[PDB]
């Protein structure tokens, strides 16, 4: 909560937080289901649909 | 003989012409509902346009 606080700008960006370790790879499908929903809202937003 | 045909002054196209004007109403409404509320995220949702 501390760290997501200090986003000023909370209308045209979002922090997606993890806790990573497990010694696993769950951060890179983290990653890439962050980076999934990134471009779809940046699809949206060009379309003005968001 | 008689002239049978729907009038502006029988009951029935009374009734077909109060439900119409209702109906105009209603949509006069909604739309200034969405002009007004133009930047809502769930307006800006949906085509705003179409």
């Amino acid at each position: 909560c501390q760290f997501e606080d200090l986003n000023r700008r909370k209308d045209t960006k979002e922090i997606y937080t993890h806790f990573t370790c497990s010694t696993d790879t769950k951060n890179v499908q983290f990653v890439f289901d962050a980076v999934t929903d990134v471009i779809i809202k940046n699809n949206l937003k060009e379309c003005g649909l968001y | 003989k008689e002239i049978e045909f729907l009038s502006w002054t029988e009951p029935f196209g009374i009734a077909l012409t109060l439900f119409a004007v209702l109906g105009i109403f209603l949509t006069a409404f909604v739309l200034g509902v969405f002009i007004k509320f133009r930047n809502t995220p769930i307006v800006k949702a949906t085509n705003r346009e179409l």
